[PDB]
RNA sequence: AUUAAACCUUGUACCUUUUGCAUAAUGAACUAACUAGAAAACUUCUAACUAAAAGAAUUACAGCUAGAAACCCCGAAACCAAAC
């Protein structure tokens, strides 16, 4: 624009002409002068001028406020409670529209992470993502998605458009590998197995109404229909759909990645995969 | 045969490109041999001199370590005993001959040990500074795009006279694509000159551009610089260090 | 200035030079290796993991031996550790 | 003048000297050996069979799994 | 800022920043009942307005087709 | 006060010696070099403060961790005494609580 | 408190605060009432009801409690089935 | 010995002042000192007094007989006096 | 001020501390050199990018990253260990 024309007229830019942005630096004040010297802002002789006032929270000898209030367990066990990041249907629809997630293929945590759709902190006790009903009315996509937790209304929205949603469990060690797979391959170790849910979480993941990954497949057809009746839509049949194979794809309950089995080694340097030939090893991984 | 170059990357529709004369160094009079186009987003950014101030100061300060040191009253030799008793003497009260008040005593508030001044500016900010510096040289007519650095003779005097002939500055910075393949003739001529400096493309920095009056870029380096800087725009944040494998990044 | 080597490695360095080097190999091995004595004055942990009662979580455990003083008279007899 | 060659990271697998007293200990573990194969593939020379657990290690892994 | 001062910001402006200020004042003036208070930053090429008017401005800019 | 009775000998500075001419080169090694090296690795100095900064108490504790076991007896005695003095100042004294 | 610790050079949390109060992400703090388990036989039915409640803290108490805890206790927590999910935010507040 | 040359530079100026007071310099005519052009000075002389002079006449007035003697003595190793105008 | 150095007119030494007051009471023979405010949790200002920011581990219902902005000196009677 016109600004660059000004440069042509003005003298050369050099190390003798530099200037900071105005107001970017304040002035630091030393106690030399009369305004800021003498008593130097500390007051008259006492404990505070000399520099030895009591600590924060001390009230002069009466029992302090933060210790006269009774103890109660608001934060008991906080470091052991499980955490799930929320993913709303507004956010999911937004991501598909801009092309940062590919709806043709199945969607799992790895694909969500790779598109910056979600940020996962395993060291802060994140165990995965839960689908949230907000934005359900305007969801107009057909997809295959796997999440750790789901809500009643969120499941309805996905399926009404002819899609599949399922709930799956990952352990702390597996979750770290899932989010950042490439650094694991650089280590040179075999892929580990996936542990089953703790005892308390077994009822949730073996229940059809939750779309669990360990529930009886025979009972799914009944559950899907009842949602259609309750929320007033017609249950579509996906077997007719051309993409039935994609929508039906599901991984083994002891598998982390779709096309890879426990016990394999990924040699990324020369694009090869190594498999063990020992019966004891094969039996261990397959169990 | 005019040498005409086009930007490999997509220029924004609303921005017209900018151009400069291609030149050669083989002769004293081969000033113009071609016409070239330069991406507007690199060579036509807004003229921000505050950012140029920041990057120049970062370069000078992030390396600094000061080795100034002084002894406190604890580390000076001797001084353990109380010199005289509190009362009777009629002198001032004192407890050690190595306090700051005494000649030969310790320093109350002096420099302490080796100290570092390290800090890092955000990567996008440092990349922006390079674009602004390249823009400034072009708009002020201190940039000269050249096809190659080949020279007829290795005599240092020839290069100096050429700079006088073409109205260059007293100090010239010359950039070539890579260190290993730099032409033999150029290396011999520059090595004996204080003010004419030859560096590879990866060594370009804001501080050297300010120090040297005129910049000289070979055409292959222009494509090199354009690629790296424009990548900083339209990228994600890093999931992990970029040196690790990525789908589409070297 | 600083020493070239850490202090705790000085003993190994001495055995590596001089007439100490000329000693036979396996006897130098006996001096080098240090093995912890069997517990006598404390009870070792049976397991490597235990359930902390207060919070009910699995915790790692270690065995830290008691320091014991051996008077020089002990070298003239056979005390059972 | 001419600037010196740009600094470059050393390429290829790295095998530290075991006897040297000043080699850091962490570089001498089996984990470090495994990393070399992961970064550099076959050029490392690490026997690929070593990457998997040995039979004695396997028994310990299985024993712990049953317990917990 | 300060916990009580609400503002809206239009950031990546190229060309004549002053022309945009005049259009924004005309567009927003009838709603407020007064001319809006604004700041123009020529160096950074941004425009700052007192009060929250993000939704109206977003729709307004789409109509112009930017 | 007393002042010099003669002018000191002149100081002559060469602004185009090798160190001054090539200052700054390779400060962009990462962005222009595909990020194989971080610019901090170009720094020369004490082992315990390469690419790091801290206050005096932090510097003292960091120095002990890196080279504490390779120090002379008397130097180590002074370093330990400095740490305890700085600990009591920063945790018990000052205007602001 | 410890402004600069020897081993890490960081501030330290006062753990007696963490055992007595709850912090909502907006900046409010919750507590119980002193004496809510003591000598209930001599307290009226209205007095006992007031004691059972969860109560908020004043501005000066909130300021002090913030200084005595580190940032980790001030982050966003996404607990499934949280019974305080609806109290972490403010609505219709002009201030 | 303090670092720096600026204090040493300042003190040289004061030593110059002290020397002048004790040993005042002999007088010198302004022509010897810098910033002198004879032609320009003469013209300003007339204009200063708001009177117009003929340059050839005015210059002759300043010349003196004793001046001629000195120049010729130096010359050995034309002009014209102001005697007529004086009378 | 003055023609004029002194004469005439006007004028209760300095720092600290006390009740905002000293003819009170501490301190100072004079010269030269030396001799005492230091840290970034929160806030404000200046920039980069922006539903995302950061060169790995962190924060986020406009945020996030970087810069700048801060908290003195001298002085006991004692207590303990090991020598003489
Ligand atoms: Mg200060
Ligand atoms: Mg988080
Ligand atoms: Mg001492
Ligand atoms: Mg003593
Ligand atoms: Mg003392
Ligand atoms: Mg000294
Ligand atoms: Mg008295
Ligand atoms: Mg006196
Ligand atoms: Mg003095």
């Amino acid at each position: 624009g016109t600004s660059l024309d000004l440069l042509r007229s003005l003298p050369r830019v050099s190390l003798a002409n530099l200037k900071p942005s105005p107001n970017s630096r304040k002035r630091e004040r030393r106690p030399r002068d009369r305004r800021r010297g003498r008593k130097c802002g500390r007051g008259h002789k006492g404990e505070r001028q000399r520099g030895t006032r009591p600590r924060l929270g001390f009230e002069g000898g009466q029992t302090p406020f933060y210790i006269r209030i009774p103890k109660y367990g608001f934060n008991e066990g906080h470091s052991f409670r499980h955490q799930y990041q929320p993913l709303s249907l507004r956010r999911l629809q937004y991501l598909i529209d801009l092309g940062r997630v590919d709806p043709t293929q199945p969607i799992d945590l790895t694909q969500l992470v790779n598109g910056r759709g979600v940020t996962i902190q395993p060291l802060k006790r994140d165990y995965g993502v839960q689908l949230v009903e907000e934005g359900a009315d305007t969801f107009q996509a057909k997809i295959n998605i796997e999440v750790q937790l789901a809500s009643e209304l969120a499941i309805a929205a996905i399926e009404k458009n002819g899609g599949v949603v399922t709930t799956a469990f990952y352990d702390p060690r597996s979750l770290e590998i899932l989010c950042k797979p490439i650094p694991f391959f650089l280590r040179g170790q075999p892929i580990p197995k996936r542990m089953l849910p703790p005892e308390s979480l077994v009822p949730y993941y073996t229940d059809a109404k939750n779309r669990g990954y360990l529930a009886d497949p025979a009972k799914f057809p009944e559950a899907r229909l009842e949602l259609a009746m309750k929320f007033g839509y017609v249950l579509p049949d996906i077997t007719k759909d051309e993409l039935f194979r994609m929508l039906s794809a599901r991984k083994d309950p002891r598998q982390i990645f779709f096309g890879l089995a426990p016990g394999w080694v990924v040699n990324m340097a020369d694009k090869k995969i190594l498999k063990p030939t020992d019966e004891n090893l094969l039996k261990y991984y397959s169990s | 045969d005019p040498v005409l170059r086009k930007c490999e990357l997509r220029i924004p529709v609303h921005r017209r490109p900018v151009q400069a004369w291609v030149e050669s160094l083989r002769g004293f009079e081969q000033e113009r041999i071609g016409l070239a186009e330069l991406h507007p987003d690199v060579f036509a950014t807004a003229p921000r001199l505050d950012i140029v101030h920041q990057v120049a100061i970062w370069q000078r300060n992030f390396r600094r370590i000061s080795y100034a040191n002084t002894k406190t009253r604890a580390e000076v030799s001797g001084g353990g005993r109380k010199p005289w008793q509190q009362k009777g003497s009629g002198r001032a009260r004192h407890g050690s001959i190595r306090s700051p008040l005494w000649r030969g005593g310790g320093v109350a508030h002096g420099p302490r040990g080796p100290t570092s001044y390290y800090y890092m500016l955000p990567m996008k900010v440092r990349a922006l500074g390079l674009k602004v510096a390249l823009t400034v040289k072009l708009m002020q007519d201190d940039l000269h795009i050249v096809d190659s650095l080949e020279l007829p003779t290795a005599d240092p005097q020839y290069l100096t006279e050429l700079a006088q002939y073409r109205h260059w500055g007293s100090s010239v910075l010359l950039v070539d694509l890579t260190h290993e393949e730099m032409p033999k003739n150029v290396v011999a001529a520059t090595s004996g000159l204080n003010s004419f400096n030859l560096i590879p493309a990866v060594g370009l920095n804001v501080y050297s551009m300010l120090k040297h009056q005129t910049l000289v870029l070979t055409l292959p380096s222009v494509a090199f610089l354009e690629d790296k800087l424009l990548w900083q725009d339209s990228r994600y944040t890093p999931l992990y260090p970029f040196r690790l494998p990525y789908s589409d990044f070297p | 200035p600083l020493h070239r080597y850490p202090v705790h490695l000085w003993q190994k360095l001495r055995l590596r030079q001089g007439i100490c080097a000329r000693l036979p190999a396996h006897f130098l091995r006996s001096l080098e290796e240090e093995r912890t004595p069997t517990p006598v004055h404390y009870k070792p942990h049976g397991t490597k993991f235990k359930i902390n009662p207060k919070n009910g979580q699995r915790e790692r455990v270690e065995d830290v031996p008691i320091p014991v003083h051996y008077p020089p008279e002990s070298q003239q007899g056979l005390w059972g550790g | 003048y001419r600037a010196p060659p740009p600094p470059r990271r050393r390429p290829g697998p790295h095998s530290p000297d075991p006897e040297n007293l000043l080699t850091p200990r962490w570089q001498l573990t089996p984990r470090y050996v495994a990393k070399q194969f992961g970064r550099h593939g076959a050029i490392s020379g690490v026997p690929p069979a070593s990457l998997w657990p040995t039979p004695e290690q396997l028994r310990e892994l299985e024993a712990e799994e049953q317990e917990w | 800022t300060h916990g009580n001062r609400q503002m809206t910001l239009i950031r990546k402006v190229e060309g004549d920043i002053w022309a945009l200020q005049k259009d924004v004042e005309e567009f927003l003036s009838p709603l407020l009942g007064k001319t809006p208070i604004t700041q123009v930053n020529e160096v950074t090429g941004t425009l700052r307005i007192k009060g929250y008017f993000d939704e109206q401005l977003k729709a307004w800019l789409l109509e112009k087709g930017f | 006060a007393f002042v010099r009775l003669t002018l000191p000998p002149p100081k002559v500075v060469d602004r185009w010696n090798e160190k001054r001419a090539l200052f700054g080169v390779y400060d962009n090694i990462g962005i222009l070099g595909n990020f194989e090296k971080h610019p901090k690795e170009l720094i020369k100095g004490p082992v315990w403060l390469r690419g790091w900064r801290g206050n005096e108490l932090q510097r003292c504790v960091r120095k002990k961790k890196f080279v504490g076991n390779r120090m002379f007896i008397e130097d180590l005695h002074n370093l330990n005494k400095r740490i305890s003095y700085l600990y009591k100042h920063f945790n018990r004294h000052g205007k602001y609580r | 408190l410890t402004y600069c610790s020897t081993r890490k050079g960081k501030r330290k949390t006062v753990k007696s605060v963490v055992h007595r109060f709850l912090r909502l992400h907006s900046g409010l703090w919750l507590r119980r009432k002193a004496g809510y388990k003591k000598k209930l036989w001599k307290k009226s039915t209205a007095r006992k009801k007031r004691l059972r409640e969860f109560v908020f803290c004043s501005k000066t108490q909130s300021k002090l409690l913030d200084k005595m805890t580190t940032s980790f206790w001030k982050r966003r927590n996404w607990y499934a089935g949280d019974p305080y999910q609806m109290y972490h935010d403010r609505t219709n507040l002009r201030v | 010995v303090k670092k720096g040359f600026r204090a040493a530079f300042r003190f040289q100026k004061e030593l110059e002042r002290w020397r002048l007071l004790r040993c005042p310099p002999p007088p010198v005519r302004r022509s010897e000192k810098p910033n002198w052009d004879y032609h320009a000075e003469v013209q300003a002389f007339g204009s200063r007094l708001q009177e117009t002079f003929s340059l050839d006449l005015l210059k002759t007035a300043f010349i003196n007989s004793c001046y001629i003697k000195s120049e010729e003595a130096k010359r050995q190793s034309n002009l014209k006096d102001n005697q007529e105008l004086f009378e």
